[PDB]
């Protein structure tokens, strides 16, 4: 889940 | 209200649930667990153990409904139909007695039990489950946990959800006290779709909240917010009741011979 | 602070509205975009909020410091409840409709029309008007969402009972928050959790109608919205 | 709708 996984990452 | 006015409701509520189930999770467990003597019950668990089973339409007395003739899926399919059609009849006497119940417009007594019936049904369910597999006929029998999850396509799938319910509500370690106030709980939500007056059911299920909560605190003095648990698992039921509609739709497409019974056709025709 | 402190829960709620300014940007001069359809105008909100949401739970106490993976997890199951939730308590301000974060007010008719009537009457019946009637407010609402966003249900989760004790901290400040707030009434907290059935129930449906406005296309929808509904 | 077997139930109740 590119979106979801990248927005909670930073 | 006083505590000895939610004490005698839970008391009430206790004696009239004892006369309206005849099987409750107590003499469930005693079964379960083996401390009952008259009689283990067989235990069904696969093909082979089944066909010795008769137990479900033949040596005894033919009530079980379907005996092999159009598969076993079939079979238990309409197994549990009749044991659902039991507890309906079972739950709307018991609703009755529910102080207030019978004084609603009678269209949302209707609605009540449309909409509450299989909530309680596998709220009652779970007390005849342990992890391997559930209680069938009374008591007479066992069908174990992975036999239901083999049965053919979507037919397999039916039961796990219900296990996986049970479990976790089994955890909870509820009595038959408890439960009666629960059950009673669930029948007067103030939230299903079509009711009239909304303030009454409201209004009547507070005081049922309250004598959950003190009942549960007497009951279970060490067990932490247990009330909230409780409550919790009354959304977890809506999850379970509308993936089960569901899947009877799929039966319903890939089975041109699906029938069901009237009474479960008119609660479920337009339901959630 | 105490575990699940309350203002906290408040600040995460408060921090990611709306709350003036945002109720224009298609409501009363201009609005981008231009779609013919009240499905189309909310599946942009719910596409729009789902960044916001993700910020939301980033100020849970104790939701960031659960794995990375896990944090997934708890979103991809909770989105839609978590979603409908805030706008069902933000169209509390209005009557017979629903008012989105884009600033656009969604009427009861047009839903009707649009063909989804009825999952918006269960909306405005079942979640608004309730939510109205007992007049929840923000801390409750933030601690309901908080409730859903820790489901030690959802597949995958490293260890759930971690979650299942989030949740459970959960119960303990609301409802001791409630006996502090709402002294006058004993039977606040119960209600507070028994509109959670509803809430299931409701995004249970949605979701099986968003998986038909995409088994059929016909003009897409949005990026995120889209990846959200590749299934759990 | 109409819900003719649970209005029965509710009327009187089930045979032996
Ligand atoms: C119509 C219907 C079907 C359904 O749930 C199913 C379909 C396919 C596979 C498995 C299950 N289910 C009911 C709700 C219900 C009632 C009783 C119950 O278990 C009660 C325990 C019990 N008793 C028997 C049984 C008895 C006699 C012969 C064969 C099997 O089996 C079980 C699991 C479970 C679920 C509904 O939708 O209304
Ligand atoms: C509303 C609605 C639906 C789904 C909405 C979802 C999944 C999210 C909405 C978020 C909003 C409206 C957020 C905001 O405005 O903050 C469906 C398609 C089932 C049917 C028609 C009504």
């Amino acid at each position: 889940h590119k979106i979801l996984h990248r927005l909670l990452q930073e | 209200p006083e505590s000895a006015d939610l004490r005698a409701l839970a008391k009430h509520l206790y004696d009239s649930y004892i006369k309206s189930f005849p099987l409750t999770k107590a003499k469930a467990r005693a079964i379960l667990t083996g401390k009952t003597t008259d009689k283990s019950p067989f235990v069904i668990y696969d093909m082979n153990s089944l066909m010795m089973g008769e137990d479900k339409i033949k040596f005894k007395h033919i009530t079980p409904l379907q005996e092999q003739s159009k598969e076993v899926a079939i079979r238990i399919f309409q197994g549990c139909q009749f044991r659902s059609v039991e507890a309906v009849q079972e739950i709307t006497e018991y609703a009755k007695s529910i102080p207030g119940f019978v004084n609603l417009d009678l269209n949302d007594q209707v609605t009540l039990l449309k909409y509450g019936v299989h909530e309680i049904i596998y709220t009652m369910l779970a007390s005849l489950m342990n992890k391997d597999g559930v209680l069938i006929s009374e008591g007479q029998g066992f069908m174990t946990r992975e036999f239901l999850k083999s049965l053919r396509k979507p037919f397999g799938d039916f039961m796990e959800p219900k296990f996986e319910f049970a479990v976790k509500f089994n955890a909870l370690e509820l009595d038959d006290s408890d439960l009666a106030i629960f059950i009673a709980v669930i029948i007067l939500s103030g939230d299903r779709p079509g009711l009239l007056n909304v303030k009454p059911i409201e209004d009547i299920q507070d005081n049922l909240l309250q004598a959950l909560e003190l009942q549960l605190k007497l009951n279970h003095p060490e067990s932490s917010q247990l009330f909230a648990k409780l409550l919790q698992k009354m959304t977890d039921l809506r999850q379970i009741v509308t993936e089960h509609v569901q899947l009877l739709q799929v039966i319903k497409k890939t089975e041109t011979d699906m029938s069901l019974h009237p009474l479960l056709q008119e609660i479920y025709k337009d339901l959630y | 602070n105490e575990d699940m402190p309350v203002e906290r829960i408040l600040e995460a709620e408060l921090a990611v509205e709306p709350k003036t300014e945002t109720y224009v940007e298609a409501n009363m001069g201009l609005n981008p975009s231009s779609p013919n359809d009240p499905v189309t105008n909310i599946c942009q909100a719910a596409d729009k909020q789902l960044f916001t949401l993700v910020e939301w739970a980033k100020r849970i106490p104790h939701f960031s410091e659960l794995p990375l993976d896990d944090q997934v997890i708890l979103l991809r199951a909770g989105w839609n409840e978590l979603l409908i939730a805030s706008f069902s308590h933000r169209s509390i301000a209005v009557k017979d409709g629903i008012l989105l974060a884009t600033g656009l007010h969604v009427h009861r008719n047009s839903a009707h029309s649009a063909g989804v009537g009825a999952i918006f009457d269960r909306v405005l019946t079942e979640l608004v008007s309730k939510m109205r009637d007992m007049q929840m407010d923000k801390t409750e609402l933030g601690c309901l969402r908080a409730i859903v966003l820790f489901n030690p249900d959802s597949k995958g989760l490293s260890n759930p009972a971690e979650v299942e004790a989030l949740r459970e901290k959960v119960y303990a400040s609301l409802e001791a928050y409630c006996k502090h707030k709402y002294p006058e009434q004993p039977g606040r907290f119960a209600k507070l959790l028994l509109r959670l059935p509803a809430l299931r129930s409701i995004g249970l449906k949605c979701l099986e109608h968003l998986f038909f406005f995409k088994l059929i296309g016909d003009t897409p929808i949005d990026t995120f919205l889209m990846e959200m509904l590749e299934a759990p």
